């Protein structure tokens, strides 16, 4: 539609806001991003596109810690992912404020996914260009993953995807029993998926940022070391020549 | 927010939206109100598009106070808001003066609101027209309220659909020191020309006020004034 | 139809664009940079006889060490004249010493993009004003040009107005570095003299010059009768 | 259908006197792709949805539709999900806000009119849209007894013998008003039974244990029991002949 | 936001205010309401759009407001509007009660609201009061006085004026028959019939009030329906007794 | 086009046109560099004279003892951008005693310049800087911009002509880490006049150069503070 | 002032004397200290006067619109939570000393509410300057599910005990019994206490400067 | 006053005296001081009843809707942090002291101190005027790994012995027991009392 497509605060003749619609598509043309639930916690892996070879690793860090505890994977306009890690931060520093202990993360997810869902009511303000997957492990509540995108949908995942190959990603995903292997296997794995999903023709070459949670880390969002991130990257590349 | 009138002078020199709300009562489930000597009576439709429709549960017929009801053509969740704001003008008169608020008195604040509406940023006006019937100083009180905020004082009138023809109807069907009696059954008459159906104590919501106030008669008080038509 | 911070796809503020615009039709005003002192001259641009020509003050004192020209918006330049009189004094109060040329400049500059709808108390639209600051502080006799945008800049010499395209030429030819001041006030006028349609004379325009040892002083009838000869 | 000025943008008043707007939001539960049924019984109360699981890698649990608003109170939500969660959030507040202030547990009527009222703001103000989503509550209140309210994104609402929304809205209204023109003795049983046959004959599929979800409040156990696969199978099976 | 804004308070490119000339044209269609000045008193008559055989009658006037003791004023325009600013008007009568301990004068009253009516044309972004007043009154420094004003936030003082459907018609009349220093209230009185009979008669129609001095206190009074069908019958004779002749 | 004047509205392509019009105020801007050894982060900046007659734009501005930067857009947000970036390093060293991390600060920018992107009536800041600066973790380039994105650099340039500093310097990025200053300020320098046309080349009037390390703090050289960086290689 | 409330088996009884004092001076002989809050909800006024009067009034007012809203007979829960949150943001400022008595949904009710914003539910409490006397009564002689006609005698009893034994306290007893069935406002239930007077004054007595007298004529 | 709350193996005793003191005059003789915060959770009321009952309600309120957001019960570390954050904020304003203690699935059975906004965990404490007056006893008396009747006992004889000697304390004991299976709530009379020396 046109005409109908331009605020927040105007639905289209289909029931249709165009505006949050509109914002998914950044989220679509971005970079692909990815994060499996495991048995003993939750993996997240990220295709992020080196733009020049003149900037430094780790810049334009598309892994996030929301909490000690909880970890933030993004894919959109970065500006605005950066800003709701922000929101993330805070709201999970007001429940330790508040009841004394580490926010649950559906609660989280919840929490930050209505500051989402209030840009996609008025015309003073645009959705956020952003989907983000929010990953935890935990004693009790054990692992959980839940993801968000720009519209404020909040649902759990045992895998999760978001980006350019939103679609290709998942069905590689799908053929992993993710619920019986563990966060040491799933790094493995969580790497292959993203050097398949890599288009090397279309787009320049990209670092793999790997981080995860689990019992490996005692609940601890830290990010992959580079004894285990180099074994994976390793495992992609000799194992994409085994299916080529 | 938006800090601007969303009602606005045409060239012909017209409040547009004000218009445009007129046509949204005018379209709306039918309204009755007529002034006896000795009472005053409200009537309307209630017909909903399914049996399924718990009709015990909301009510189109609404006191304000126990001197003072209400009842509306055109937008239902409109009609709700000058519900409780009204409630709650005529107790910020009760508080302040230790009196039943006047219904002149009630009519002039809640049409301040409805002017409000006319003008005030980043709002339509109210696409409703209220009646209100009363009881002051030992006599009967029927007022009408419009979009615009302008009241007028009526011995009887019609809303919603078929109001050309409910009004034509009263108009030579009324006399000026009729019974409460008579009045109560007049009004379902009124409301039986613009009707599509057979009429029962469900379908139509019905209420009256007297020298013992305001209140809204019961299905079995309706059922035996449909008895004799 | 749109707002007032609505950039170009060129990479500009239409309104910034817009007032660099306004400053076009303003009557034009030069200033001149020299080692003996700063001079300043505008053309008054006298629409009557009636109209009295002393008060079309276009060159002001903004402390006994600088002076400011104008074009452009007569009355949106007094809004930005006070700003920087109320500055200099806040500055003498609080620090005991007179502001530099550059830091006075600054501080009006900090004011051109001060202007929006939403988030505010505060302007809607910039200033369509030109100003030739012209003063000596401590780093020697300074000359100061600032537009709408907020851009500022030192200008060995510099013009601003209708005829700021032809008189910038000119004064390229005109313009020595290890000049006099006398030399350097005789080339404002002469340059002034050619872009004016009105003829120059002591009522039809202001002159004045700042020095290291004297203060901001604007030329009267008598003294500019005197130059008026080249 | 006549139109002019901003009236389809904005929710304000066409020429014919209607709010363009407003029945844009109406057209937005059907965006959700899924069809809810609510039943009232003789000492119970019930609503039923489609949990639509397409995708194996969710998490069925977290995808729902029925929501917790109070021990007593439950609701299904239909259409955009993102409105339908802050419409619940708001709903949660409301109630307990309510028992704050007044110091007895919210009624049924009381809560839909509430979130109705808040509906009717987008209804007039210009600057935000209305929640493209519809409210059905479900609660036992202890003079009237159990209770079934639907609230619309107009800010409309009303109490309810049954009712349904979204994609199928009409066939179902019309599968229960056939239904409810018959005597039948209104137990926990038959009110259950009649929600899951209207959603299964009108959209014309045999139903599993994991393509739908269930949530009940009855005169024995009035907090808000959501079912689980095991009792929805319990059900099913009983309609086997 | 942008977009969707009117702009009520803004300059077209002729020079003008286009919502406060288009207010002046609501006014142009409601009923015509006159006032005339006089030596002993002063009046005011009205035409009453409110005609209909089951309204009701509860208030004493329908365009008529009093304001202060020694104040009062009628409307054109829409009603709602005339209500607001009527209500404000006798708040302001107060506030100069309250402050000073006399009556507030009649052009410093009139000047009050017409501040706020030219705010609604300069700034807010809101449309104007679509209303035109009428007032009249006494004060100890001019004594009888009528004043006219407009959406505008424009007011003049007049000896006899007009607005509403007929204005034009009924000044030019009002210049014919109207004689400076010279008119008494029963002479105004004739004239003030004269006049609506012309731009519109049933004495349900009209509504006619006099504010008057008597015994060192102001005496503001409606018209009964008696006094004005005797008025109107010596017209219609005073009418007929010419055509004769 | 109906996408082009609120930075609020999403185009059907999923781009926010304001946001994409405002980087086109830093590429119209003159050019600047910025790069980093293991020891030292240095800024070169080409500034634009207006006329000939008229002194050079300043490019290089300071904001702590450890941390400058070079600017690219307009001089208004530039100056803005400044002194909110002075005042939060101005914070740290009166709430911490300990210079703000330069990271930390640049994140802070990304946060603020971000904020207006997403609001009505509002606009991006139209201006891209090269932030050196040196603390616990060595030397850094960062870049910023008015989309509110920030980069970590071995090396950068930004403004107009400034893709051949670019391609100059992914050359020469393992022989930064490795120079003395000396070799680190001649490279930088050399990645700018690749921007220029082959008739004009640097000179100490239109050259400014911006210098942070482990030794010295952020000092900034002009006019004859330049004239020995330049004295060394000058050929095409 | 003596105000006291009590329990009985069909519903609940409130009383209350009629003496307002001024200082150490009786200003009025006569007074309703029993107010209305809803049909079958009532409150006894004790502390500072106008806190009493103004806060059962506007409380009176919110029950009035919450009833209206609800369609609902009020619940006494209510008006002592909408008490209490009013009463506890003026810190005791607000000096209105409250025993709220009536019946609803849940059966008869009898709370105790202080100026401060602290309640207690209770079966019988008295407050107000002669609270000790009417409590020391009701200790004496109360047990659980008294009759109608025992729990008007027990409560007159300790009204009286507060009317001759505290100097605030005087003159009649007011009472309201709330049954279940409607509210019985016993006005002047009691009078424990029961001249010549006459001092005829000549017209002309009084001595006279100016007189002016204003017709009024209707 | 006088409180006390008591930890064992799978849930928590938690007791109150019933006297709300006016100086030397008794107010109410029979007030129940275990107020519920949620369906598993209580706290023992204790100072400024107006300030006690607040903070109770405001609690209340804040747990309700905190469980209802979580989809489970809240833990006890929650609601005594929802206490104490109130208790501190404004510590100036108000003069109570809100003990409270509960179950949950997680850490079981716990008593929480927030006395002038601070937390503190213990196995008991005890508050109110009349806990001055059984420090000794307290200390003298508990041992560790108490059953649900060896808790119910020791609660009972110390807040029979200070209602005994404190003036402010009086009337019965109110008790509550909370476990996994429930609230089981219980009055030991003025009559049924613990007999110890009163000469
Ligand atoms: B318990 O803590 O005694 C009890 C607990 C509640 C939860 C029911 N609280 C009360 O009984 C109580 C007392 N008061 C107000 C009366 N204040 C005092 O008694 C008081 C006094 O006065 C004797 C004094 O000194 C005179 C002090 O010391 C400064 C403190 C309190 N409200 N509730
Ligand atoms: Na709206
Ligand atoms: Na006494
Ligand atoms: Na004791």
């Amino acid at each position: 539609g046109t005409g109908y497509d331009l605020s927040a605060s105007t639905f289209s003749p289909d029931g249709r806001v165009f505006q949050v619609e509109y914002a998914m598509k950044a989220v679509e043309n971005s970079s692909t991003a990815i994060g499996i639930r495991c048995k003993d916690g939750v993996v997240f892996g990220v295709e992020k596109l080196v733009l020049s070879k003149l900037y430094e690793e780790g810049s334009n860090k598309r892994l996030f810690n929301v909490d000690r505890h909880v970890g933030m994977a993004v894919a959109g306009l970065l500006a605005d992912a950066r800003s709701l890690a922000d929101i993330a931060r805070e709201e999970a520093s007001n429940f330790r404020s508040n009841f004394g202990y580490n926010i649950p993360l559906k609660h989280l997810a919840d929490r930050v996914a209505m500051y989402v869902h209030a840009y996609t009511l008025y015309s003073a303000v645009r959705p956020f260009g952003c989907s983000f997957m929010l990953g935890s492990y935990s004693v009790n509540d054990g692992a959980q993953l839940y993801m968000i995108d720009p519209s404020g949908v909040s649902y759990g995942y045992w895998g999760c995807a978001i980006g350019k190959a939103r679609q290709a990603a998942k069905t590689e995903i799908e053929k992993l029993q993710m619920k019986e292997m563990t966060c040491r296997d799933i790094v493995k794995e969580v790497a292959k998926i993203i050097y398949i999903v890599h288009d090397e023709v279309k787009d320049k070459a990209f670092e793999l940022e790997l981080s995860w949670v689990g019992e490996l880390t005692n609940g601890r969002h830290e990010i992959v070391p580079k004894d285990i991130r180099e074994e994976a990257e390793k495992y992609a590349k000799e194992s994409l020549k085994e299916e080529d | 927010g938006y800090s601007f009138s969303l009602t606005t002078f045409s060239p012909s020199g017209k409040l547009v939206q004000i218009e445009y709300a007129l046509a949204a009562v005018a379209g709306g489930a039918p309204s009755v109100g007529i002034k006896a000597a000795n009472g005053v009576v409200l009537a309307t439709e209630k017909k909903q598009k399914s049996i399924l429709y718990d009709e015990r549960s909301v009510h189109k017929v609404e006191p304000i106070t126990k001197h003072i009801g209400l009842v509306y053509s055109g937008m239902g969740p409109d009609y709700r808001v000058l519900v409780h704001r009204a409630r709650k003008l005529a107790q910020q008169y009760y508080l302040v003066y230790q009196e039943p608020i006047p219904t002149a008195q009630l009519v002039q604040r809640v049409a301040s609101v409805m002017q409000e509406y006319t003008q005030s940023g980043g709002v339509r006006p109210f696409g409703v027209s209220l009646l209100i019937c009363g009881w002051n100083e030992g006599r009967p009180y029927l007022f009408q309220s419009d979009p615009s905020g302008a009241y007028f004082a009526w011995k009887a009138t019609a809303m919603g659909k078929n109001y050309v023809n409910g009004k034509t109807f009263l108009e030579k069907r009324y006399n000026e020191d009729l019974e409460l009696e008579d009045a109560i059954h007049t009004a379902i008459l009124t409301l039986k020309e613009s009707f599509e159906g057979q009429m029962t104590e469900d379908n139509i919501e019905v209420g009256i006020c007297n020298e013992a106030g305001f209140r809204r008669l019961t299905p079995t008080e309706v059922k035996d004034y449909l008895a004799a038509i | 139809d749109r707002g007032v911070n609505t950039f170009s796809p060129e990479g500009r503020l239409f309104q910034v664009e817009y007032a660099i615009e306004a400053i076009k039709l303003g009557s034009t005003a030069i200033g001149i940079q020299t080692s003996e002192g700063v001079c300043l001259a505008v053309e008054k641009r006298i629409t009557s006889p009636l109209m009295e020509p002393s008060s079309i003050e276009k060159i002001v004192e903004i402390d006994a060490h600088i002076g400011c020209a104008m074009s452009g918006l007569i009355a949106d330049a007094k809004t930005l004249i006070d700003k920087a009189r109320v500055e200099t004094q806040n500055h003498w109060f609080t620090y005991n010493e007179t502001m530099t040329v550059e830091s006075v400049t600054q501080a009006v500059s900090n004011l051109a993009l001060q202007f929006g709808e939403e988030d505010a108390d505060a302007m809607s639209r910039p200033f369509g004003v030109a100003l030739l600051f012209g003063g000596v502080d401590e780093k020697g006799p300074q000359l100061f040009h600032m537009d709408p945008s907020g851009t500022f800049v030192q200008c060995d010499a510099r013009a601003i107005g209708s005829a700021s395209e032809g008189a910038q030429s000119s004064l390229q030819e005109v313009y020595h570095k290890s000049m006099t001041l006398k030399e350097a006030i005789k080339s404002s006028l002469i340059i002034l003299k050619q872009v004016m349609e009105e003829k120059l004379n002591a009522t039809n325009i202001e002159l004045a010059t700042v020095q290291p040892g004297q203060n901001f002083h604007m030329f009267t009838k008598e003294e500019l009768e005197e130059v008026i000869k080249d | 259908g006549s139109s002019a000025g901003f009236d389809r943008h904005i929710t304000i008043f066409s020429p014919e006197g209607r709010l363009y707007q407003v029945e844009y939001a109406f057209k937005a539960i059907n965006q959700g792709g899924l069809t809810s049924v609510a039943v009232r019984g003789k000492d119970c109360a019930v609503i039923v949805t489609q949990k639509k699981v397409p995708d194996k890698l969710l998490d069925s649990s977290t995808v729902t539709h029925l929501f917790k608003i109070t021990e007593n109170i439950g609701c299904v939500m239909t259409g955009m999900t993102a409105d339908s969660r802050s419409q619940v959030q708001r709903a949660r507040y409301e109630a307990a806000n309510w028992k704050y202030k007044y110091g007895y547990e919210i009624p049924v009527d009381m809560l839909c009119k509430r979130i109705a009222d808040i509906s009717q703001v987008y209804t007039q103000n210009a600057e935000m849209r209305p929640l493209g989503c519809c409210m059905i509550l479900i609660g036992i209140d202890e003079e009237q007894g159990p209770q079934v309210y639907k609230c619309d994104p107009a800010g409309y609402y009303c109490g309810f013998k049954a009712t349904a929304a979204g994609v199928k809205q009409t066939e179902s209204t019309s599968f229960l008003e056939k239904k409810v023109k018959k005597k039948f003795d209104w137990t926990f049983e038959q009110t259950v039974e009649t929600a899951i046959t209207c959603l299964s004959t009108v959209l014309s599929i045999d139903f599993k244990p994991s393509e739908i979800e269930v949530g009940v409040v009855t005169v024995e156990n009035p907090k808000f029991r959501i079912l689980t696969e095991a009792e929805i199978d319990a059900h099913l099976v009983a309609l086997a002949e | 936001s942008r977009r969707y804004d009117s702009r009520t308070t803004i300059f077209s490119p002729e020079g003008r205010l286009y919502q406060v000339e288009y207010a002046m044209e609501a006014i142009g269609h409601a009923g015509t309401c006159l006032g005339i000045l006089a030596n002993d008193g002063v009046l005011l008559a009205a035409e009453r759009r409110n005609i209909h055989k089951l309204l009701d009658e509860v208030f004493f006037s329908e365009k008529i407001y009093k304001l202060n003791e020694d104040m009062a004023c009628s409307v054109a325009g829409i009603t709602s509007d005339a209500n607001v600013l009527t209500n404000e008007l006798r708040l302001i009568a107060q506030r100069y009660l309250l402050q000073y301990q006399e009556p507030i004068p009649c052009e410093q009253l009139v000047t009050a609201l017409c501040d706020i009516k030219q705010a609604y044309t300069q700034f807010g972004g809101k449309r104007p009061f679509g209303v035109s007043l009428l007032y009249i009154g006494w004060d100890k420094h001019y004594g009888f006085q009528l004043y006219q004003s407009d959406p505008s936030g424009n007011y003049g003082g007049w000896k006899a004026t007009c607005i509403g459907n007929n204005s034009a018609a009924a000044v030019s009349m009002l210049k014919q028959d109207y004689k400076e220093g010279e008119m008494t209230l029963k002479s105004a009185l004739a004239l003030a019939i004269k006049v609506l009979n012309k731009t519109m008669l049933s004495a349900e129609k009209v509504e006619i009030a006099t504010l008057t001095r008597e015994n060192g206190k102001t005496v503001i009074r409606v018209l009964k329906q008696k006094e004005v069908e005797q008025l109107i019958k010596k017209h219609e004779e005073e009418e007929a007794k010419a055509e004769r002749e | 086009n109906q996408y082009d004047n609120d930075v609020t509205v999403w185009s059907p392509q999923g781009r926010i046109h304001q946001i994409e019009y405002a980087m086109e105020a830093v590429k119209q801007g003159s050019a600047t560099v910025g790069l980093k050894s293991k020891t030292h982060a240095v800024l070169v900046a080409l500034k634009r004279a207006q006329s000939e007659l008229a002194a050079h734009q300043k490019k290089i501005l300071h904001v702590d003892n450890h941390i400058g930067i070079s600017i690219a857009g307009l001089t208004a947000d530039a100056r803005l951008l400044c002194n909110f970036m002075r005042q939060e390093c101005l914070d740290s060293r009166f709430v911490f005693d300990r210079p703000l991390p330069v990271s930390r600060l640049v994140s802070l920018i990304g946060s603020k310049t971000q904020i207006p992107t997403q609001r009505y009536g509002r606009r991006p800041y139209g201006v891209g800087l090269l932030i050196a600066g040196y603390d616990d973790m060595g030397p850094h380039i960062f870049q910023t911009c008015p989309s509110a994105n920030y980069f970590d650099c071995r090396a950068m340039s930004i403004g107009a002509r400034s893709q051949s500093a670019r391609t100059y310097l992914e050359r020469h990025m393992s022989e930064f880490m490795e120079c003395n200053l000396n070799e680190l300020v001649k490279h930088g320098l050399r990645a700018l006049r690749e921007t220029l046309p082959a008739e004009q080349d640097l000179t100490t009037k239109n050259v400014s150069i911006g210098i942070v390390g482990k030794d010295l703090e952020f000092t900034i050289y002009d006019d004859d503070d330049v004239s020995p960086f330049l004295e060394g290689l000058e050929e095409r | 002032t003596t105000i006291a409330g009590l329990v009985f088996q069909d519903g609940v009884i409130l009383g209350a004397d009629t003496r307002a004092t001024n200082d150490s001076v009786v200003a009025d002989k006569s007074c309703e200290k029993i107010h209305f809050i809803a049909p079958k909800i009532y409150c006894c006024g004790a502390g500072v006067a106008a806190d009493a009067e103004m806060t059962t009034r506007m409380v009176a007012s919110k029950m009035e619109l919450h009833a209206l809203s609800t369609g609902r007979e009020p619940r006494v829960a209510t008006v002592t939570r909408i008490l209490r949150q009013t009463l506890f943001r003026y810190q005791g400022h607000v000096g209105a000393s409250l025993i709220v008595g009536g019946v609803d949904l849940t059966g008869p009710q009898l709370y105790g509410v202080h100026p401060h914003g602290s309640y207690s539910r209770l079966p019988f409490t008295a407050l107000g300057s002669g609270q000790d006397a009417a409590l020391a009564v009701l200790e004496d002689r109360f047990q659980p599910n008294m009759t109608l006609e025992a729990a008007q005698g027990l409560l007159v009893e300790a009204v009286t005990a507060g009317i001759l034994g505290d100097l605030g306290s005087g003159g009649n007893v007011d009472a309201c019994v709330i049954t279940k069935t409607g509210a019985k406002l016993l006005r002047t239930l009691s009078s424990p206490t029961e001249r010549s007077g006459r001092y005829h004054f000549v017209p002309g007595t009084t001595a006279v400067l100016t007189q002016t007298v204003k017709p009024l004529t209707l | 006053t006088t409180i006390m709350a008591v930890e064992f193996d799978g849930g928590v005793v938690m007791g109150s005296d019933s006297r709300v003191s006016a100086g030397e005059a008794v107010v109410n003789r029979v007030f129940d001081k275990l107020s519920p915060l949620h369906e598993r959770i209580y706290c023992a009321l204790s100072g400024s009843a107006a300030d006690a009952q607040a903070v109770a309600d405001m609690a209340a309120y804040q747990l309700e809707l905190h469980g209802i957001e979580l989809e489970e019960p809240p833990l006890v570390l929650a609601a005594a942090n929802v206490v104490r954050n109130i208790s501190y904020k404004y510590r100036e304003d108000l003069s109570a002291h809100l003990m409270v203690a509960g179950w949950d699935q997680r850490e079981g059975g716990q008593v929480y101190g927030t006395l002038g906004g601070m937390l503190t965990r213990q196995p008991f404490a005890i508050g109110g005027s009349g806990s001055t007056f059984i420090y000794g006893y307290v200390d003298a008396a508990y041992k560790p790994g108490m059953s649900p009747e060896e808790c119910r006992r020791f609660t009972t004889d110390a807040i029979a012995l200070a209602m005994s000697r404190d003036g402010s304390s009086g009337g019965v004991i109110y008790l509550v027991t909370i476990t996994a299976a429930g609230v089981d709530h219980r009055v030991i009379l003025g009559n049924e009392l613990p007999k110890f020396y009163d000469e």
